[PDB]
């Protein structure tokens, strides 16, 4: 038997343990907060021609008044939140953030630290294996959606099991010509284009007749819990900067090409739900280090 | 933030009676000390600054389960302002104060074997500066009148010539010594200089500094105590007088 | 208990409040002054001795 | 040896040269912002029951007043923000809108036509070039994810080298087996599932061993400054609605699937630096043209 | 800066005829008019930001000691403020105004053989906005009515179409139609920040537009103060002593 | 094969941690303005015919008034700002300094800490190694203008390698003769005298014919940033008076010619970011120093 594999679904390495207390999560929600005022004061300075309303939110964020010939990097905030999210995202990145910092910066708006308000849609799609006979190929290729390409050379029709985990909430197979799926010792149905399929149902077996190759285009959903303010689209840019700013760079960590494969990720592990707690507040801190850093830019 | 204001021994020494010994240690797991990381540092630098974790930094770390890890804990929270994380040390220990565990034989624990090398060289003192050394050599020299150990501390203070230029002067049983001490001890205060909300490249000047700023932000709040404006108001235990003096000396 | 409204309408023309516009600008005089003032003396008078 | 490159890499055409100056881009900032307060006052008037909202947007928009006879097209403001966007697209675009039109509606709202005070991040791969030795195949499918899809057929293991351009900030390379990469005068490593490399350090190397096929998926993050009102989703979708309205219907032009790939391609032409502000400027007209097209459909 | 803002077809006419030829060329020697160069915009970039060099920027460059270059030369003056280096044009040539060069037989040039579209790729016509080649269209009618090839001056419009959408509406034999004319080919005018624009020509177009607020109040008394007792060069009275090399 | 390296960037020793925060900078700098004051007043002396204006100038450096029995030494201030660069050369010296009295001096005058203000251009060519093949000579001497004599008694050619870092900004080579020279995996040029290089590119190849030796001048150009206050011709003096003083006899350290070599050592170490802002805050202390001492020799 060969197997294969999602090429993010490999080693998922462990996240930080640290700033995930009750002051800390609300250090972060303090951040986005202000991150996004920040932001908003910028166009309506733009809009006004006038430098007032800017720099009264910088000077809420930075605590400290901007003076020409002085760079605006954000002040102790910015250093406090960049560091932090260092040490959400591995295991092997330092703690040097002093709890006298993140209890001050904390008070500095009321908001509440709560992460599970509501809910978010993630595309990735998590195929833990494809198992496949001697005289088969399997190929699989994506991440937001997965193609498996299945060649038979032998001369009997071939039996591969796909399993799916028991994460993912829905997973849609759609095939270039019409194939047979089933559940284990299930009658195989009629050829079909598509199939809708619950990842709890167990393995599934896909007949592979002899012939031209089958491919198979998998999209999943899964929901987790995120905080009020989730926006995705501003996770994913924040995610784009951190690794562009070069502060994932830690020894001995897997990098991925979004956060909905991070996630995905460290879900499908042992103690995945542990993980994916450290993970949302690593979200949302995205959110604040995009938004601060497009308000005050670098060239 | 308030071990680190006291500017006296006989404040200091007040204080650590007063406080108990669970705030010398922190129940947040930290990281691992004696590690070459890269810190973010934007101000400054667009790459990673590197710098190296060690035990005086005011962010918890995780320590040693042995009364060497206790002690360093405790030279750490009067140094640095945090401790480090031992759990499960038990109750017993816990209510009892600072100054108890430093100078009395009643509390249970066992510190003659401790070596001053090594306490001194993990909790690195080439590190240190003048008043962070003072606060060490406090607790050292309580350490050693609590055991006996007088003349172990004369000849690690011999071997050692900065450190004696820096000793403070004061007999552990005798609180005259105390009151006419005049060494300045104090970690963070209102500053004569011009204090800004930038940061700093290391770890160790950017966690003071965090602590600096913090107590001008607490000296201007309303928990602090002025004197000159309502000293009628306090308690009559908790009042400053003269014939005060700390319990057993 | 008895509180007294405060009314201010007739101090501001639209969003400008004159009298405290024109009040703040008379210390860019003082600024001038103080700078002409310390400067002359200096020149006058150099370095004191008692 | 055989070559394999992008097919969104090719033949860059020459960007328009017209209406890139201060004036032009407060013009451009001033339709996004009127343009944008057309939208939010239809909603407005729908929510009160009212035309009033609708009336004082429109008016301020096209110097007329709404009739129910008349078409609402947006007056002249449409025009000329219909005319520079080709003008921007190409350079055999006839650039036919005056400056005295420019400069007063330029006038109607303050902004400062800043496009350097923020940026963002754009997905598109470049693979300039792709060295496979003989008896390999090599096939490139994709922009905003690219998989590159090696077939090895001799006698033994093949060195394929990969150049990824000098201007994308980070790839991330992800395999469908784990596999072997290296940049030049390097050891190899062991076989490993995910690479993060820097264009800058050079080409890289990927050993291809004989037998199944190895495809690579690549996906890279470009940082290219823009306005602080820059919306990729609006500007991708006021791409998509010029290519249909046939703006950029001109003679001897490229075209592209996505606004990304655009402005990427544009990138990597020789002296590249050239187009980005110019195709910056054409992002942020789609924008407005979106949105106004949106509120009055035409 | 006065060629420049001028707006109309009316005002464009009365300067040329007052403005002599000298201030068309210009004697610095410059630098070669097509080469790909780098220059420092360190507004914008830390880099050297790429950039072609042309005969539209308001800058001098060499050109040949011809009538190609001298119309050349008159069209940038116009459509830019700043002339070229024709070495030794001669005191006939450079007393005469620019309009009688382009418009009246008495110059003593020759301008049949004139080629309209190699004149347009010469001065890159493809990187002008619409004021700009309004200017080049009524330089190009004056001289195609005065050597009698009306017709080349239709077939040049002919093969751009472009052009012919924004090609002036005058004769140049008739008066009525100046007269009723309706175009604006203003490029400089009173309104901008004192900011870099990228590319030479916006940079150095911005520079005449920065400076033209005070080129408005100072040019009166520093003019008048130059020719307080000074004789007028525009065809000025000599005893007609030759033209060299025409 | 045999490797030669530059003589001043071997094994540098740790610097000094204390005195680098805002306080202890700004009585560097408090330090450096006043000392210049002292300077100054000399001048002011010698027009006024009167000792008042250095009266006034040494009270405020020193707290206490000029005596005439008494060798004039600078005071605190001075005191203080001789232990304070102990420290900072080397880790092992003590910080004897309180805390207390840098905050009282540093109250003095209005200034700010910031070391990051400016830049300063340092000359010492760094030669982290140079590869050489047998029967190859290779030596290296100087350290502002670095000069290599080559010999090949060899039969054919050789391939000589130079590594110059990764930290240096340009480096310039003239050679005796017209030499040929090309970075690894490079086509090698005509011979020239002279090649402009930067070291971020990578090893550079170097062809050594057989016969009359070959001598190639390095000069190198690297920035660092200074606070604005910051005077190389200052500082270099202080560094020679400091160490003819003592301040630096200490054991276990590395000893410099100047302070360029002491600086650009340090920042080819394993972390040598982590080092220059204390070599500069180092170097502001030697220009104070400088200044103090030749008003107030002692």
């Amino acid at each position: 038997a060969n197997r294969a594999t999602s090429a993010f679904l490999d080693n998922p390495h462990p996240v930080g343990v640290n700033y995930v207390d009750e002051g800390s999560r609300q250090f972060v929600a303090v951040a986005e907060l202000l991150a996004s005022k920040l932001i908003d004061s910028s166009r309506e300075s733009d809009e006004s021609n006038s430098d007032v309303p800017f720099v009264q939110a910088y000077s809420k964020f930075a605590d400290d008044n901007p003076r020409h010939l002085r760079v605006k990097t954000g002040g102790k905030m910015a250093n406090a939140l960049t560091n932090v999210i260092r040490s959400y995202y591995s295991i092997n990145a330092p703690a040097i953030v002093p709890q006298v910092e993140i209890d001050r910066l904390a008070s500095k708006a009321t908001v509440s630290g709560d992460m599970y308000n509501s809910y978010a849609i993630f595309n990735s799609v998590p195929i833990v294996e494809v198992l496949s006979p001697a005289r088969t190929t399997v190929s699989i290729v994506g991440s937001d959606r997965a193609d498996v390409t299945m060649l038979n050379t032998g001369a009997g029709a071939a039996n591969i099991t796909f399993n799916f985990g028991q994460i993912a909430e829905t997973v849609i197979l759609k095939g270039s010509v019409p194939f047979q799926l089933a559940r284990l010792n299930q009658p195989m149905p009629a050829a079909r284009f598509t199939y809708k399929l619950r990842p709890l149902d167990g393995p599934f077996i896909v007949v592979l007749p002899v012939g031209n190759p089958l491919v198979i285009s998998a999209t999943a959903a899964t929901r987790i819990q995120v905080p009020l303010a989730f926006n995705k689209a501003l996770v994913e840019s924040g995610f784009q900067t951190a690794m562009n700013d070069g502060l994932f760079d830690i020894q001995n960590v897997n990098y991925y090409s979004s956060f909905d494969e991070f996630i995905i990720s460290q879900y499908h592990a042992q103690d995945g739900i542990n993980r994916v707690s450290t993970c949302v507040i690593l979200g949302l801190a995205l959110q604040a280090y995009d938004q601060m850093r497009r308000a005050l830019p670098v060239r | 933030m308030d071990v680190l204001s006291k500017g006296s021994l006989k404040e200091l020494l007040a204080h650590l009676e007063k406080t108990p010994l669970e705030e010398a240690i922190s129940y947040r797991i930290g990281t691992v000390p004696y590690q070459n990381v890269l810190i973010s540092r934007n101000e400054y630098y667009n790459q990673l600054y590197p710098d190296t974790t060690s035990l005086i930094d005011g962010v918890s770390r995780e320590g040693q389960r042995n009364v060497n890890g206790l002690i360093m804990s405790i030279i750490s929270y009067v140094v640095s302002g945090s401790g480090h994380y031992i759990p499960n040390i038990g109750f017993m220990l816990l209510r009892r104060s600072i100054l108890d565990i430093l100078t009395k034989h009643d509390t249970g624990l066992v510190t003659n074997n401790l070596n001053y090398g090594i306490i001194a060289r993990n909790l690195t003192v080439s590190k240190m500066n003048c008043e962070q050394r003072k606060r060490m050599l406090i607790c050292f020299k309580l350490l050693a009148y609590k055991d006996g150990n007088q003349n172990d501390y004369e000849i690690y203070l011999n071997q050692n010539i900065p450190l004696k230029q820096i000793a403070p002067n004061f007999i552990p049983g005798d609180m005259r010594t105390v009151i006419h001490n005049q060494d300045q001890l104090a970690i963070v205060g209102i500053p004569a200089y011009r204090l800004t909300q930038s940061t700093e490249l290391s770890i160790r000047d950017d966690n003071a500094k965090s602590y600096k700023l913090g107590y001008v932000d607490w000296y201007n709040s309303n928990s602090f105590l002025r004197e000159r404006s309502e000293f009628n108001l306090i308690r009559l235990k908790d009042r400053d007088t003269k014939y005060g003096k700390l319990n057993g000396w | 208990f008895a509180l007294a409204q405060i009314n201010a309408d007739d101090e501001f023309i639209g969003a400008i409040d004159k009298e405290s516009a024109e009040y703040l600008d008379e210390y860019a005089t003082l600024a001038r002054d103080i700078s002409n003032s310390l400067t002359l003396v200096k020149a006058a008078f150099g370095p004191l001795e008692r």
